[PDB]
């Protein structure tokens, strides 16, 4: 048995994942948010407690551009994982964790000793997650894109490391996607009827006026929890409608589509048309979003075209030799194809281009939680790991000795 | 040509079921378990010549 | 014709300023875990694939 | 494209060979790894009667080798003239970590604190370092920056200008 019964957790853009380690799958997930009602405090985690309709819940996300945000809500989610989930004794069972391309030592440090002296690990870990992800490809020398629910970066990696200069924080990411569906609703002129408030949702056609009943039991709920679970409803719409067009846009390309017909909570459904693929065109190029002339971003041939640039010489036909996909917000259709189309076409024939095949939502999305359970696995890793008796002897600070 | 050290595949067919294969090689697996990996190629669909037509 | 004005072209610029990579001269060096590590590596995730 | 694996069973035809033949039993016995300097103590699913065996996988315990001053080789063989020895010790160091990977080592080379040095300028320096040490104790920069900024004008070389040299190489 070269494997200890350790535990991988993997914790993105837009949910938490973990689970054994040299397992298919991470066990478990559930949202990277919880609700909080104020008053130790009344902490709503997992559907039971968030989605479902409560009073006076102000949803906070401990998380903030791949940082740590709120301390106290990551041991209460730790606790909560635990308990609801696992139901063990990690002090009895090594543990280990990704971490940022730009994660504070500082709070590296604040993490590594809460781990070592509250939880009672036995052995912790450490490892930036583009690197996991890379490791779940087999791979050591390439660019990494996540569109996970934050942001839309690329970071490439040699050798199994990642290039410090090679981060990108592009903004759009399902966050954006949501706001491409409110400016939809504006132009188009809908509301947000929330599930939550809809006793019955009543006989409507296309077109049909919101026809529903209200179940009078319904504590008032906060701006930002409402607001967090109409959001959730935006996602699914958009998993619902997701496209690109492969070409170059066209307004009535796009809409010979057939207005699909997506129902509402309300019992309402419409059908939506060229406006799926007029707005993700702006993801490939943000300064043809009509309306927006959003520049600061960079399109997607321009994000490859940047990170190409910015790397050296030698290597860069290495990279090209693999191109990843990851984040929550990669769900969109057309991703992959389009993306090697405008590659073909920004991207120079010169240097021999070749992508990594793997499309499936688990792959997609949970290919760094594969990677890490990936390492865990391996025999030889043992001589890395990191004994609680040593930082028992040097505090925290064998953090920098033994991780440059 | 493209130079892959590790994906050099071959043809061969099996003992019992006997029938051509496919491109495929032996690879060790967890348990120390002998596993055969048959690819998938350019002539996946035709693996049926024989006689070197 | 096609000679003369090849010649000339590919001289005034692989004279000095087209293709001709001799190449990277090369030196020895050692050998640490991180080879049988990704060895390992690759094997495994091959295996689990 | 999938995979058969190893069948043993194939049918209900093995009554005997069992009984004569005992399960070696496993244990998840505890044990320590030689390459933990520490000696963490860990387990493993052991068939009992393997026990205290050393780790049987530690042996791969090969390293980079980088070489040390202490004070006159930075003043009397390997005696310096650009270098601090804090950027000397950093270099050796980075080099020690990372296993004399030179794009590593620059990409995590302080170029501010210490001398503003391109990745083969550390590498040239290095070169004279070591072998300096080798000969008092007993690598090309120049042609090979040449060589390397032909080679990223050649990547920058236009695609169509590109296309149009390949269009005369082919048309020889």
């Amino acid at each position: 048995g070269d494997e200890v019964g350790a535990l991988v957790f993997d914790i993105g853009s837009y949910t938490v994942r973990a689970g054994y380690a040299g397992e298919d799958c991470p066990k478990v997930d559930f949202p990277t948010a919880i609700g909080m009602v104020v008053e130790g405090p009344t902490y709503y985690i997992d559907t039971n407690a968030l989605r479902v309709p409560r009073e006076n819940m102000e949803a906070i996300s401990p998380l903030k551009n791949g940082m740590v945000e709120d301390w106290d809500s990551f041991q209460a989610i730790l606790d909560h994982t635990y308990k609801m989930h696992v139901k063990s004794e990690a002090s009895l069972h090594p543990v280990l964790m990704s971490e940022a391309p730009w994660n504070t030592r500082a709070k590296r440090e604040k993490l590594t000793e809460l781990m070592f002296e509250h939880y009672n690990i036995p052995a912790f870990f450490l490892c930036k997650t583009a690197v996991l992800t890379a490791f779940a490809n087999g791979r050591s020398t390439g660019l990494i894109l996540d569109s996970g629910a934050t942001h839309t970066t690329a970071i490439p990696v040699h050798d199994g490391y990642v290039l410090q200069q090679g981060i990108v924080k592009s903004p759009l990411a399902g966050d954006f996607i949501t706001m491409q569906c409110r400016e939809l609703f504006q132009e188009m002129n809908i509301e947000l009827v929330p599930p939550y408030m809809i006793a019955s949702k009543e006989a409507v056609r296309e077109g049909s006026p919101a026809n529903w009943k209200r179940k009078e039991k319904l504590p008032q709920v906060t701006r930002s929890w409402h607001n967090y679970m109409c959001n959730c409803v935006i996602q699914d719409f958009q998993a619902s409608v997701l496209q690109v067009s492969d070409s170059t846009y066209d307004e009535q390309v796009a809409a010979q589509m057939p207005t699909v017909h997506y129902e509402f909570p309300n019992g309402y459904n419409c059908d939506f048309g060229a406006e799926r693929l007029k707005i993700p065109e702006g993801l490939f190029d943000p300064s043809n979003v009509k309306g927006l002339s959003g520049n600061t971003m960079l399109g997607v041939s321009h994000v490859v075209t940047t990170s190409v640039g910015m790397c050296d010489i030698d290597i860069r036909p290495g990279l090209y030799g693999s191109v990843i996909v990851a984040g929550g917000n990669t769900l969109i259709q057309s991703f992959t194809d389009r993306l090697n189309r405008e590659l073909s076409q920004k991207t120079p024939p010169s240097m021999r281009l070749k992508l990594i095949a793997n499309n499936t939502t688990v792959e997609r999305r949970f290919s760094s939680w594969i990677g890490g359970s990936i390492l865990a696995s391996l025999g030889t890793f043992q001589q890395m790991w990191i004994s609680k008796q040593e930082y028992e002897e040097g505090g925290k600070q064998c953090v920098e000795r033994k991780c440059p | 040509g493209l130079g892959d050290v590790r994906y050099r595949y071959c043809l061969t067919t099996l003992t019992v079921p006997q029938r051509c294969i496919g491109f495929a090689r032996r690879r060790v697996g967890r348990g120390g378990r002998v596993l055969l990996d048959r690819a998938h190629s350019d002539y996946d669909s035709v693996f049926h010549h024989l006689d070197l037509e | 014709n096609q000679v003369h004005q090849r010649i000339a072209e590919l001289r005034k610029a692989g004279l000095w300023s087209q293709r001709r990579l001799p190449k990277l001269q090369e030196a020895p060096r050692p050998k640490s875990h991180w080879d049988y590590l990704l060895e390992e590596m690759q094997w495994m995730a091959t295996d689990f694939a | 494209p999938l995979l058969p694996s190893d069948t043993g069973q194939g049918y209900r035809t093995v009554k005997a060979k069992l009984g004569s033949k005992k399960v070696r039993p496993w244990k998840w016995m505890p044990f320590t790894n030689p390459a933990r300097k520490d000696g963490a103590m860990f387990f493993h699913w052991r068939r009992a009667a393997e026990e205290g065996k050393d780790y049987p996988f530690a042996r791969f315990n090969k390293t980079v080798q980088v070489p040390v001053y202490s004070e006159q080789e930075y003043q009397l063989y390997l005696h310096d003239d650009a270098w601090t020895k804090a950027e000397t010790d950093h270099l050796f160091d980075l080099s020690r970590r990372f296993d004399l990977r030179f794009v590593v080592i620059h990409d995590r080379y302080d170029h501010q604190q210490f001398k503003k040095r391109s990745v083969e300028d550390l590498k040239e320096r290095y070169y004279h370092i070591c072998a300096k040490l080798a000969n008092v104790r007993a690598f090309d920069a120049g042609h090979e920056r040449r060589r390397k900024e032909q080679l990223e004008r050649l990547y920058n070389r236009t695609p169509e200008q590109v296309a149009e040299e390949e269009y005369l190489l082919q048309e020889l």
